[PDB]
C-alpha cells in the first residue's frame, strides 16, 4: 500500500516488470501482468481498470497518474532493472507523432523486466510508464500515460 | 503462478542522474492491440 516504485515478481523468482503505487492504487503496464491479481505481503491487489490499447492496468482503484511531459524539458526514467537498485536516467524525450497527436518518447533500452518503470518530470510527478514502444535497431519507448 | 510486488524506492527526481539518450522524432501508428508501428 505504501507509495513508491515496486518490482513485479513471478514464481525460482524472476522480475517481470515494475509499477507505481500512488494514492492507494498500483499502476503498471498490461503486458507485464495481463491483469492478474498481485500479492503484496499477506494482502492481495485486485485489478480495477485495464486497457490493452493503452497497455495499462490499475489495481485497487482507478488510474491516478495524470501529469504530462511539457514538450521541452528533460525528464528522468526511474529505472528499476532486475537485480539492480532503482536508478534515475535523465534524458530529453523525442516524439511519437500520431494521427491523434504527439506523445513523448524516450530512446532508452533497458531489460524487459524494467517495463512499468515511471518517467518523472522535474517536479517528481509521474508523467507516464516505460516499456511500450517501437524499434528504429534501438528501442524507443512511448511515455505512456493513462487518464484520471 | 504467484505474482507479487516488492518496494524498490521512492518516486523522486535525482539531481546527480546520468544523462543519456537521443530525442528522435518518429511517425507511428497505434493499433488495436496496443502495438506501435512506424509509418511513412
Amino acid at each position: 500500500t505504501t507509495d513508491g516504485v515496486y518490482r513485479v515478481m513471478t514464481r525460482g523468482s524472476t522480475q517481470v516488470g515494475v509499477g507505481v503505487m500512488q494514492e492507494g492504487v498500483f499502476h503498471t503496464m498490461w503486458h507485464v501482468t495481463k491483469g492478474a491479481a498481485l500479492r503484496s505481503g499477506e494482502g492481495r491487489l485486485d485489478p480495477y481498470w485495464g486497457d490493452v490499447k493503452q497497455d495499462l492496468v490499475s489495481y485497487c482503484g482507478p488510474w491516478k497518474l495524470d501529469a504530462a511531459w511539457d514538450g521541452l524539458s528533460e525528464v528522468q526514467l526511474l529505472a528499476v532493472p532486475p537485480g539492480e537498485r532503482a536508478k534515475n536516467i535523465q534524458t530529453l524525450p523525442g516524439i511519437f507523432k500520431t494521427k491523434d497527436g504527439d506523445i513523448g518518447a524516450v530512446a532508452l533500452d533497458y531489460p524487459a523486466g524494467t517495463s512499468g518503470s515511471p518517467i518523472l518530470d522535474k517536479s517528481g510527478r509521474v508523467i507516464g510508464l516505460y516499456g511500450n514502444g517501437v524499434v528504429i535497431g534501438s528501442y524507443v519507448s512511448a511515455i505512456t500515460q493513462g487518464k484520471r | 503462478v504467484d505474482m507479487y510486488i516488492e518496494r524498490a524506492g521512492d518516486i523522486t527526481w535525482e539531481k546527480d542522474a546520468e544523462v543519456t539518450g537521443n530525442s528522435p522524432r518518429l511517425d507511428v501508428a497505434l493499433d488495436e492491440s496496443g502495438d506501435f508501428s512506424l509509418v511513412e
